RNA sequence: CGGAGCCUCGGUUGGCCUCGGAUAGCCGGUCCCCCGCCGGGGUCCGGUGCGGAGAGCCCUUCGUCCCGGGAAACGGGGCGGCCGGAAAGGGGGCCGCCCUCUCGCCCGUCACGCACCGCACGUUCGUGGGGAACCUGGCGCUAAACCAUUCGUAGACGACC
RNA sequence: UGGAAUGCGAGUGCCUAGUGGGCCACUUUUGGUAAGCAGAACUGGCGCUGCGGGAUGAACCGAACGCCGGGUUAAGGCGCC
């Protein structure tokens, strides 16, 4: 079955300016700008109102798979609003039974060195995605804080570190060592 | 049915066909990839196998059984008198691969290099480049050469020199010189052509191309051995002595 | 062709493909047509079908030869004893199935009809299946237009 | 002066897939890409025109190397504007893919 | 004389079917930008198709064929050859009426290019379907001049942009000129509008 | 991004079919593919038509869905869709298309002469505008 | 029966041949949808034989005539009760359609049954066809058109004149 | 580089000299505003079943005579120089000249031409491709390959150095 | 009133060759796990037979054949080959 119309709307905070170049969404906020291209989805984007702006997503004559893309766009656009206003802050804890995991931040938070992971002599060097900054946590021991405006870049950056410290040829239910994503917050709490 | 016991195949199918080389002088199939941040330099040279000897040296290999100990190592001596740069050839990158763009030659070419252009030097009038050379000697022709160099600066991506060997310094019967293209790696294309243009008719010692303790590649043609059977050519197992109709075969 | 169909098609005088004949209907004949159902398309012709069939493609069987009915004397010499003396008397005896339908109809040579112009649907199945075989009733006239 | 004939192509002979009837040629006429447009060209003269080594007499002229096989369009072929043509002699297979002149006479307009 | 086609945004087999019938009627065809040609289906299942082709080789002497051409132009050429009777003189004559190019080399870079709307991807595919690029597919099966062809295609586009700006300039003058001479050409402008040439 | 909508009262141009070249009004929508249309002032009986053979115009008459032909005609005449249609460039381009199609051999001769002279006059003026622009460059 | 072209609705009335036992046998009527009247009578004898001790030999057709659509200019919702044989069973379905004619709705049922269930027309028995009010419809495909202010665009209009011209200079535009 | 022809080979019977592309979006103006080595974004205004449309555009050929009206006058035709093009490179435009014409186009006036007596292969691209020759002028060139001999970095013989 | 329909000219006699390995299919059917296996019934085929279609093929589907022109078809087809 094709549905005549399926739509959803997004509310834009006053401090965020959204402009459309076709299906390219440009969100400008206090923390910067994010541009995402949605040309791989056949939807219709509309900006409504002037005082309280809104973004509308329309899908005319959509089957089940095409209808599922309508909310996906809204959620991405909301994350972009969240990124440019509050930012994204993933925290990671390093877990170890015997060998402390030493983390050194280089290149202004764009490179992470991991040493002595399960006692390995090999040094792991993880490169953060552009626009993502890693830093050791002054508040807690054995913790990292990744910050950025793009949720996917920040969360991909953290996945790289988490998968860098993988245990091999052991029972990973026993050998639990590794750095893991422990919290998903925002840079500015508001 | 499957062969009873496993065994690796004799010889490499990667060196096929086991034919006679079409060239007597080793060809550089790939030159080192150009890095425009290094100074202009040459990437190849021509030498002649003189012979082999052995040397004594003290190895420096921590954790080895021969650390701080003297070893006897075999070595090859390759006589490499300086080469003479006689021309420049430019290449343009095309969707069908590199295409020769423009060749220039120095005003003077020695008879050793000119011998390369003939099949019978004795019977020849030695007319090679006798009309090309007049282009450097007149204002009209000179104005065309620099235009060719300017064209090479605009369009070419690869620059090579044409260096030849000096056979009058070797002890060999041969007097015809070996002439090869050497790729000029290093800076911009303009810097390549300025570098090459200053070196026309000049000599280039091997020490300007290579250095001590450098790892290089040697390209050449192996010793020829004529018609050989499978036992020698491919190193197959000899068949038993009882074999009728010959045993230096593949069964 | 199976033996029982082969005999019945010979009695209808349909020994060739796209041959045509009139058959006056009754219990005896309707059950013959049921045996040959896969091999025939039949139905009820209107007055126009009887006209055109006998005028364009009507041939008499005169001294066992196939003679075009180009003149009225041809009909009169053979069927005159039944008072059939012209093409109109012949068309009236066939169309209304008169007392001498048997004689006037055996007189006519089996009609040699051409391939249907515009094609067929499926000669291998019944008309009510979207094919061509069987009884199509008055729809035979459309078929007769395209083959006459 | 100028061209007075339509441009056609000798596409091939009349055929099934494995039988060829050389006495009928299939013609493709420039600009005629439907069957309802072929009506103008029915009955019009067609000429396969070519050159040979030996000279031949030219009507209204002196001998030259031009030769012609005449024909005419007989009926439409298919749905996309192909026409069937017939010539005084079967066309030579070397003529496939080459120009066939279609004249504007016999005029019906 | 020559029908020049632009391969960008055309589906491989539909372009070949039309091109093959065209050269069999005696027309010359040039297809440029064969790397811009498309194939329906995700890239991966089209890469597997060429790798399956790549495995076809005479087990006793691979040099005797099949020959697996890696250029997007030659891939297209072989695809048109597969729609022709190329083992007969008539088919080989047609196959010689077709030229295929990666990029747009001269003289076709300065000639107008036609398209085939019956083979265009925007027409023939549903927009949600995946598709492959012939150039990317060719690049990943041994084609060596993807980077160079793109480099030279960018130079051509820069020159074509200057040419377009010159033509827009000569069109702005053309419109202005028609206003300046409007009085003198008004009579001739009425003839054209009376017969539909000008709206 | 969408400006023309299939709705009750939308006037649609019929591009192909037995009613090619005519205007109809969407009276009702049957399903995804078909609509009930009406041409009371354009010689089209109320009937079903697919959207494939339809091109939406910019006019939208105001009558209730499935209103009878009396009120579709009444709305058509009040909006004067017939005269408004003929004033659009879309209608004019259709008119020019048919004027050119019916051109006679003599008409084609006269256009060639008018076009011949008109093009020469324009080209000469363009040459002068180019030369004038040159002097400013110098 | 082949569901060829658009079906017509036929009113077929039949009875047993009168006999000394029953000089006036009762009359039976059926709604038949078929391509022609010849098929319509054939299907009648197929249905009554399944409900009565009757068949063409021991009965006759009293009236065969086409039932004309009564409001061919009004959009209606049709509910259809049918049974059909699948590869591995028989099933009863209820289906809905929007159409101007009841025979058009029944034709849609045959195409639809063929599309969605690979059911050939010979395995389908249309039991009942009713005109249904918008408030009684059940299928969301039909109900989404019960909107007095229905509106929607025509996105991505594909070029259907793809061979006129076969070669062009400009690329097609799909937005209108 | 600058004359008649003779063979032979065929086909063809106006040209389009170019944005890039999008397709749930496009195209053209607009520099007033913002950037850059005249170009990009914004605004604003127009088009969008593409008309600044390949459903298109350009050229159009019967010829000549006489004299008028529009159109040209910054115009048509013709030897010297500088930019410019490389993916498989331009007999385009521009500047000089000493020349050479007031005709080229459109609407009229005025007559004439083998008007070959109804009829085909007409009409170009066409100084077309290839081949022999024959002339008739200027400016230029005066080689190599193979065999034979020799070598042994090669070799069954050829080939190869 | 040659006593149902329909069709058709029949009857009869001598002499007689080759054959007397068959095989295949729908349906029915025996043995066998089954077999492109062995063995039966009915009809039709191939054998003896080309031709259109099933790319190709004894038997499938259509259709059976003098040498031709025009038209139309069957079974099958109509992106290109
Ligand atoms: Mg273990
Ligand atoms: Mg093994
Ligand atoms: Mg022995
Ligand atoms: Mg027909
Ligand atoms: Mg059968
Ligand atoms: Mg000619
Ligand atoms: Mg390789
Ligand atoms: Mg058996
Ligand atoms: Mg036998
Ligand atoms: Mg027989
Ligand atoms: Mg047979
Ligand atoms: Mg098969
Ligand atoms: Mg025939
Ligand atoms: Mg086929």
């Amino acid at each position: 079955m094709k549905t005549i119309l399926s739509n959803q709307t997004v509310d834009i905070p006053e401090n965020v300016d959204i402009s459309l170049k076709g299906r390219t969404v440009i969100v400008k906020g206090p923390r910067g700008t994010l541009r995402r291209d949605f040309n791989h989805i056949n939807v219709e984007l509309s900006l409504l109102g002037k005082k309280k702006k809104r973004l509308r997503v329309d899908k005319w004559w959509g089957n089940r798979k095409e209808l599922a893309t309508v909310r996906t766009i809204c959620s991405h656009v909301q994350n972009m609003i969240k990124g440019v206003t509050l930012g994204f802050r993933y925290k990671m804890r390093s877990v170890y039974a015997h060998f402390p995991i030493n983390v050194v931040i280089q290149e202004n938070g764009s490179l992470v060195e991991i040493r002595n992971f399960l006692g390995e002599k090999y040094i792991r060097r993880v490169r953060m995605r552009p626009g993502v900054a890693c830093s050791v946590s002054q508040a807690q021991k054995d913790e990292l804080v990744l910050e950025g405006n793009d949720i996917e870049l920040v969360s991909n950056s953290a996945a790289l570190i988490q998968q860098a410290t993988t245990v091999k040829n052991k029972d990973i239910r026993k050998f639990l060592d590794g750095i893991y994503v422990s919290e998903k917050g925002t840079v500015q709490q508001a | 049915s499957h062969r009873k016991f496993s065994a690796p195949r004799h010889g490499s199918l990667g060196f096929l066909p086991r034919k006679r080389s079409s060239r007597h002088r080793g060809k550089v199939k790939s030159f080192p990839k150009d890095d425009p941040s290094k100074p202009v330099h040459l990437t190849a040279f021509l030498g002649y196998k003189a012979g082999m000897t052995h040397i004594v040296r003290e190895v420096d290999r921590p954790g080895s059984k021969v650390n701080k100990k003297e070893v006897v190592e075999a070595v090859t001596i390759v006589e490499t008198p300086p080469m003479v740069v006689v021309g420049i050839v430019g290449y343009v990158e095309t969707p069908r691969g590199l295409r020769t763009f423009k060749t220039v030659f120095a005003e003077h070419i020695s008879d050793e290099c000119k011998r390369r252009f003939y099949k019978n030097w004795h019977k020849s009038k030695k007319k090679a480049f006798t009309k090309y050379c007049k282009k450097w000697q007149d204002d009209a022709g000179k104005r065309q050469l620099d235009k060719d160099f300017s064209s090479m600066k605009k369009y070419c991506q690869v620059i090579r020199v044409l260096a030849h060997t000096q056979m009058r310094l070797l002890p060999l019967r041969q007097k015809k010189a070996h002439l090869m293209e050497i790729q000029v790696n290093g800076g911009t294309v303009a810097e390549k052509l300025d570098w090459a243009r200053e070196r026309l008719e000049q000599q280039v010692p091997v020490s300007q191309v290579f250095g001590q303790d450098e790892m290089i590649d040697v390209i050449g043609v192996t010793k020829g051995k004529g018609y050989k059977g499978v036992t020698s050519r491919w190193h197959t197992k000899k068949l038993p002595r009882k074999t009728h109709r010959g045993l230096r075969k593949v069964a | 062709v199976s033996p029982k169909v082969r005999k019945v098609l010979q009695l209808l005088r349909l020994r060739q493909i796209f041959n045509g004949t009139f058959v006056k209907l009754n219990k005896a004949s309707i059950n013959m047509l049921r045996i040959v159902e896969p091999y025939i398309a039949w139905g009820y012709p209107n007055l126009k079908s009887v006209n055109e069939l006998i005028y364009k493609r009507g041939y008499g069987k005169i001294n066992k030869k196939r003679i075009a009915l180009t003149d009225n004397t041809l009909i009169a010499r053979s069927l005159g004893k039944y008072n059939i003396i012209c093409m109109e008397d012949l068309i009236h005896e066939i169309y209304t199935v008169g007392k001498h339908f048997k004689e006037a109809n055996n007189f006519l040579w089996p009609f040699k009809l051409s391939s249907p112009r515009g094609g067929m649907k499926k000669k291998t199945t019944h008309f009510v299946e979207g094919g061509d075989a069987g009884n199509r009733e008055d729809q035979i006239n459309r078929l007769i237009r395209r083959m006459n | 002066s100028g061209r007075l004939w339509c441009k056609a192509i000798f596409a091939g002979y009349k055929r099934g897939l494995r039988n060829q009837r050389e006495h009928t040629a299939l013609l493709k006429i420039e600009g005629v890409y439907a069957r309802d447009e072929t009506e103008f060209y029915l009955g019009k003269r067609c000429a396969y025109v070519y050159k040979a080594k030996n000279n031949t007499v030219t009507p209204g002229g002196k001998p030259n190397k031009t030769r012609v096989i005449w024909g005419k369009v007989t009926r439409a072929h298919g749905n996309s504007g192909m026409v069937r043509a017939k010539f005084r002699s079967n066309l030579p297979a070397k003529a496939i893919g080459h120009r066939i002149r279609v004249m504007l006479y016999p005029s019906r307009i | 004389q020559v029908l020049v086609l632009d391969g960008r945004g055309h589906l491989l087999g539909r372009l070949a079917a039309i091109v093959a019938k065209q050269v069999l009627l005696g027309r010359k065809v040039v297809v440029v930008r064969c790397e811009g040609i498309n194939i329906s289906g995700n890239f991966y299942r089209n890469k597997l198709k060429y790798l399956a082709f790549l495995r076809k080789r005479m087990n006793t002497n691979p040099s005797r064929g099949p020959y697996h051409f890696r250029a997007p132009s030659r891939i297209f050429w072989r695809t048109v050859r597969g729609m022709l009777p190329h083992k007969t003189k008539r088919g080989q004559a047609a196959l010689d009426r077709l030229k295929v190019f990666d990029g747009i080399p001269p003289p076709y870079d300065k000639k107008k290019r036609m398209v085939v709307p019956a083979a265009l991807k925007v027409v023939r595919l549903k927009p949600t379907r995946k598709f492959a690029y012939l150039g990317r597919l060719a690049h990943e099966v041994g084609w060596k001049y993807q980077a160079v062809t793109a480099t030279l295609e960018e130079k051509r586009k820069e020159k074509a942009k200057i040419h377009y700006r010159k033509k827009k300039q000569l069109m702005r003058l053309r419109k202005q000129a028609e206003k300046n001479v409007e009085k003198k050409i008004s009579k001739f402008t009425d003839v054209l509008k009376t017969h539909g040439l000008l709206v | 991004v969408f400006r023309r909508f299939v709705e009750v009262g939308r006037v649609a141009y019929v591009s192909f079919g037995p009613h090619a070249g005519k205007l109809v009004a969407i009276v009702d929508v049957i399903d995804q593919n078909r609509a009930l249309v009406d041409g009371p002032c354009t010689r089209v009986r109320r009937q079903a038509m697919p959207f494939k053979c339809m091109q939406l115009t910019d006019f939208i008459l105001k009558f209730p869905h499935s209103a009878r032909q009396k009120y579709v005609r009444k709305a058509w005449e009040k909006a004067d869709i017939n005269t408004k249609w003929a004033a659009t460039r879309w209608a004019k381009k259709i008119e020019a298309r048919e004027r050119k199609a019916k051109m006679t051999d003599f008409d084609r001769y006269k256009v060639m002469k008018a076009k011949k002279m008109r093009n020469r006059i324009i080209k000469n003026e363009v040459k002068k505008l180019q030369r004038a622009a040159l002097l400013k460059a110098s | 029966m082949k569901a060829s072209g658009t079906l017509r609705e036929y009113k077929v009335v039949g009875r047993c041949l009168p006999t000394p036992k029953c000089r006036t046998p009762p009359l039976y009527r059926m709604r038949i949808f078929a391509p022609n009247h010849v098929v319509a009578k054939s299907r009648f004898w197929y249905f009554v034989s399944q409900l009565k001790k009757m068949k063409k030999s021991s009965g006759e057709i009293v009236y065969c005539g086409q039932v004309f659509e009564k409001s061919p200019l009004r959009v209606k919702n049709f509910g259809i009760w049918l049974r059909y044989d699948s590869r591995s069973g028989t099933h009863n379905m209820y289906r809905e359609y929007r159409d101007l004619t009841t025979a058009g709705a029944v034709t849609q049922c045959y195409r639809d049954m063929g599309a969605r269930h690979r059911a050939r027309a010979h395995s389908i028995q249309i039991m009942k066809v009713e005109e249904i009010a918008a408030s009684k419809c059940r299928r969301p495909a039909v109900k989404q058109f019960h909107d007095s202010k229905i509106k929607f665009p025509l996105p991505h209009r594909v070029l259907r004149r793809q061979h006129k011209p076969r070669f062009t200079t400009k690329r097609p535009n799909t937005f209108f």
